[PDB]
């Protein structure tokens, strides 16, 4: 309300003496808008990988690179009932929010 | 005025300050579900409870050791008064002290202890001239040749006459042989005056 | 801790008044060095000023009065001292501008203060000391020690200083009769201080280390922000935008506790500062009384 | 939102020179204060937006309510407040106006008047600047003043002039030095477990934390005992007054000690003993004094249940007031000779 | 980015003062090199001489081989089994 309740807040009692008697707070301006700017992409082949016939051999394991490409990971939520969706270094519904 | 033991009144304070919040950190949840320990052993089973209760033994660890290097600080200030206290009471009350501003503002007298509670007050007798006079003043005199400079006083003038008194109180006398005595010629000192010296 | 972040001081709150407690020491060490100047300084309550400069039986203390030529109203001496100390942040306002842009200098009192480590400026300014120093300097000169036990008795310098070689055990008249060799080596030995002062830089070590200690206390707490205490990462909005709610929040209770540790032996440690600090004022505050508003025989 | 780095700060489009494999740049404290925009090749500053510390001058509370708002190290000329109902909300209380904004070295002071007139500093602000509630502006406010460092005086210094007093003035001060403070000590499986019996196992894994802030404890009580002791029982012989006579025309009625009341102390040590109020003098404290009653201020009984515990000082009121009479009687009847 | 500031870090660096072997190859028939945690190549010619590099356990068709090589307007970067012989030169 005004700065007599807060110092009266900070010191947990209903009387003041004189002086400052204690630091009341700190300002803090808070913002107004945001600004997200990623980049400017396409699409990401994830077809390539997920739709695929027949994949590599366990000591032939294929690395496909991925680069240039907007990796939206919720169109492979729709697929099969994965057996174990573990990640090590960030949680699973947080992967579209983050840059690669 | 009840602010005149505002030093002795705050040692009390601070220390039932500390121990008021040393309680309140008992009801502080350290990262915990809770600030009890009963109700973490009734809903959490042994080993997921002594992640939590590990959680409140560091937080009133940290709490207790804080508490404990606060007093050891202010003990080191309370022995430093002490010690002042000690010194100030042996050399103002068990004798007179010609340390300036030790016992008191002024040329100390005697001083009188009082017992105060987790304290000690002073009482500083101390002499406080007042109602002083301006006077015409030598650094020697010059009567037969010869430069007599004052023993244990200072020679004064009164517009006319010259005498001789001592320094923190005005009592002139007449300049005489024993109360001054000769060194050198009068070719020495820079403000010397010519006067008269009884014998 | 947090850093402007709304997830966290959500958990630090749960901790108790560790924040409150850390404050009180803080602002007790702060009304604790105003009292220690207030007591070295302001010992009179009379401001004396000093007489037209005249023949003080050949004695000049030009070197230590207050020159009105330069600002600030201070002795030659003052002038030199004040140059050798470089205070790091002396608590004045600082423009906002100041910090955005030209990051590229030594501004480390930027960094600081966008993580909550601000200095207080002091109560009594540099010129109210100055004048608290004339005042007990004009006093002595004109007064002797009158002035320190009552009111303020004049008397001539060369009859004020007869008395002190009295104190000491020499008589009057070895004064009176080498009043211009006292005078000449009185000029002599003044002269002999600025020229040490100015030649060894080393000569305020003291002082200058006081500074520095501070300054470094607050660049090493600010170097603990980027310390990762067990967790992820040491920026708390990467540890928000990468796990969960659930599994951010053990994340960030190590880098509070880290965090919290580092407050508490900052804080710890000025207090143990302050205690010395303290001791040098109470020994500072007792020697000007016995120094220079009298003669001790210590 | 550039790229996943979340966070609050002002673009300043700095001249800071990266490189093609170069987009963030950190601090010391290794936080990102320059980034490179994703779409356009330009860098921009990450700067902290309006930051600092509020002080709220308050007189007595019991004098008035009007309180004064200080922004320590803000200018006034560059944003008082500057927000509309929209912005800030750890306070939500603002003062726009109203002649009272002042720009101090130690920050913008809103709430106060300042005036020409010097003073003594009776609510210390910083940079020689103190605040004070006076009531001759009558309306009374607070005003704000440059502190008065005391009367000004000249001496009239002369190369054959001096000053020598004719009369004199007995004056007696006072001066209050603390002795010891509280001696206190803590249960540790009382106070971190409190009579549980899964907890206190796991404390023991700890060490001796304990053992450690047991002896602490227990150093400062044998400490507060030790500097009691050196100070009033610096004699060894307990002077006894003689019968009160004409002591050359002083009076000691005042701190000789009274047999009229009890503890046998004078009526000086009489008023010092009510004046400071002891929260727990450490005495013996019945269990029925706890138990119901608790809508009082009992604070003491809410520690001693955890663990916290006030024990009492060796040497009592009345052996101090002994040793005081000691030293009092030995010095108005030997003066400085049995000190020696 | 870094800047007026001092930083510590703990990586594979090249020690100061440390003996590096000059070759002046000419005479062919040289060994290759070992590969120890990482190499330090440094050349001042002007005549687009050095121009690519290989990389390989064994050198030869049973392991596996990088083959880097520089050309005036492209560069090539291979994982195969190439069978290096005793002198790989560029024709």
């Amino acid at each position: 309300l005004d700065p007599l309740s807060e110092t009266k807040c900070t010191l947990k009692s209903f009387t003041v003496e004189k002086g400052i008697y204690q630091t009341s707070n700190f300002r803090v301006q808070p913002t107004e808008s945001i600004v997200r700017f990623p980049n400017i992409t396409n699409l990401c082949p994830f077809h390539e990988v997920f739709n695929a016939t027949t994949f590599a051999s366990v000591y032939a394991w294929n690395r496909k690179r991925i680069s240039n490409c907007v990796a939206d990971y919720s169109v492979i939520y729709n697929f099969a009932p994965f057996f174990a969706f573990k990640c090590y270094g960030v949680s699973p519904t947080k992967l579209n929010d983050l840059c690669f | 005025t009840p602010s005149a033991l505002g030093k002795l009144q705050d040692v009390v304070n601070h220390n039932a300050q500390a121990l008021n919040t040393l309680v309140k950190q008992l009801s502080s949840k350290f990262g915990a579900i809770s600030s009890v320990l009963n109700d973490i052993l009734s809903r959490l089973d042994p080993p997921e409870a002594e992640v939590q209760i590990d959680r409140l033994i560091t937080g009133r660890l940290q709490s207790l050791q804080t508490y404990v290097t606060q007093q050891l600080i202010r003990a080191a200030e309370i022995r430093a008064s002490a010690n002042l206290a000690a010194t100030k009471m042996s050399e103002c009350v068990l004798g007179q002290s010609k340390r300036v501003d030790f016992c008191g503002k002024g040329y100390h007298l005697m001083s009188f202890p009082q017992s105060a509670p987790h304290g000690v007050v002073f009482l500083h007798v101390t002499y406080v001239p007042a109602q002083e006079k301006n006077f015409t003043t030598a650094p020697a005199i010059c009567h037969d040749g010869k430069a007599h400079f004052p023993r244990e006083g200072v020679f004064v003038s009164n517009g006319t006459h010259w005498f001789v008194t001592q320094r923190n109180f005005y009592e002139p006398q007449i300049i005489t042989t024993d109360n001054t005595f000769v060194s050198g010629n009068c070719d020495v000192v820079i403000g010397i005056v010519n006067n008269t010296v009884y014998d | 801790i947090c850093g402007d972040s709304t997830e966290c001081s959500n958990l630090l709150l749960q901790y108790g008044s560790f924040c409150t407690q850390l404050k009180r020491a803080l602002t007790g060490i702060a009304v604790e060095q105003d009292k220690n100047t207030q007591e070295v300084f302001a010992q009179v309550k009379q401001i004396y000023k000093t007489p037209p400069i005249k023949y003080f039986g050949g004695f000049n203390f030009s070197q230590i009065l207050p020159d009105p030529s330069k600002p600030s109203k201070r002795s030659p001496i003052e002038d030199l001292l004040f140059n050798k100390v470089t205070l790091a942040d002396a608590g004045f306002i600082k423009q906002y501008g100041d910090c955005l842009g030209d990051i590229a200098a030594r501004d480390l009192i930027c960094a600081q203060k966008f993580n909550g480590l601000t200095v207080l400026p002091p109560l009594l300014t540099d010129e109210m000391i100055a004048q608290y120093t004339s005042a007990l300097l004009a006093g002595t000169i004109t007064s002797g020690w009158t002035f320190g036990a009552g009111p303020a008795l004049q008397i001539p310098f060369p009859m004020q200083m007869a008395y002190r070689f009295n104190g000491i055990g020499v008589t009057q008249n070895v004064l009176y009769e080498n009043q211009k060799l006292i005078a000449n080596q009185f000029n002599s030995a003044i002269g002999k201080i600025q020229d040490s002062l100015s030649s060894t830089p080393s000569a305020l070590g003291k002082l200058q280390d006081v500074v520095n200690h501070n300054a470094q206390a607050l660049n090493t707490l600010v170097k603990q922000l980027s310390s990762k205490f067990g967790a992820i990462s040491s920026v708390l909005n990467d540890i928000l935008s990468r796990l969960d709610p659930p599994e951010a929040e053990v994340q960030i209770d190590r880098l509070i506790t880290g965090r919290l540790q580092s407050l508490q032996t900052y804080v710890t440690q000025q207090l143990i500062r302050a205690a010395e600090i303290r001791a040098s004022a109470n020994l500072a505050a007792t020697k000007m009384s016995e120094c220079v508003l009298g003669q001790s025989k210590r | 939102n550039f790229n996943g780095l979340t966070g609050t700060g002002v673009l300043t489009e700095s001249n800071k020179k990266f490189l093609p494999f170069q987009q963030f740049g950190r601090d010391i404290a290794d936080t990102t204060d320059a980034v490179r925009d994703p779409q356009t090749l330009e860098i921009l500053d990450i700067t902290p937006c309006s930051f600092g510390g509020v002080s709220v001058i308050t007189p007595g509370t019991n004098t008035s309510n009007q309180v004064a708002v200080l922004y320590q190290g803000v200018n006034c000329t560059e944003v008082p407040v500057a927000i509309h109902a929209d912005q800030l909300t750890p306070t939500w209380r603002v003062y726009s106006t109203g002649s009272n904004v002042f720009q101090t070295r130690a920050g913008c002071l809103i709430g106060a008047e300042y005036v020409n007139n010097s003073y003594e500093c009776d609510i210390p602000i910083g940079a020689g600047i103190c605040a004070s509630y006076q009531t001759q502006t009558a309306s009374q406010s607070i005003i704000a003043y440059t502190m008065s460092l005391g009367a000004e005086n000249s001496v009239a210094y002369s190369n054959n002039s001096i000053a020598i007093p004719t009369n004199f003035t007995i004056s007696v001060t006072t001066e209050i030095l603390p002795v010891s403070m509280t001696k206190t000590s803590v249960d540790c499986t009382m106070y971190i477990c409190g009579d549980s019996t899964e907890c206190s196992n796991l404390l023991l894994q700890y060490g001796s934390f304990c053992t450690q802030l047991k002896r602490a404890l227990t150093g400062i009580a044998v400490e507060q005992d030790k500097n009691t002791q050196e100070v009033f029982a610096q004699v060894k012989q307990i002077y006894k007054t003689p019968p009160i006579k004409y002591f050359g025309g002083f009076n000691f009625s005042q701190i000789l000690p009274d047999p009229s009341k009890p503890s046998k102390r004078s009526p000086i040590e009489d008023l010092l003993f009510n004046k400071v109020t002891l929260a727990d003098a450490g005495f013996i404290k019945q269990y029925g004094d706890c138990l119901g009653d608790i809508a009082a201020r009992d604070l003491i009984c809410a520690q001693k249940f955890n663990g916290l515990t006030v024990l009492p000082p060796l040497l009592t009121d009345e052996m101090i007031a002994q040793y005081t009479s000691a030293l009092l009687a030995g010095t108005i009847t030997s003066g400085w000779t049995f000190g020696a | 980015f870094r800047s007026s500031v001092l930083h510590s870090t703990h990586d594979l660096f090249l020690p100061f003062f440390s003996n590096v072997t000059w070759f002046h190859a000419k005479r062919f028939d040289n060994p290759a090199l070992p590969f120890n945690d990482g190499v330090y190549f440094a050349s001042t010619e002007k005549s687009n001489i050095i121009r690519g590099w290989i990389f390989g356990t064994t050198l030869d068709s049973k392991t596996q081989s990088l083959l880097i090589v520089n050309n005036a307007t492209n560069v090539v970067i291979k994982v195969c089994e190439f069978q290096f012989c005793n002198d790989p030169f560029l024709d």
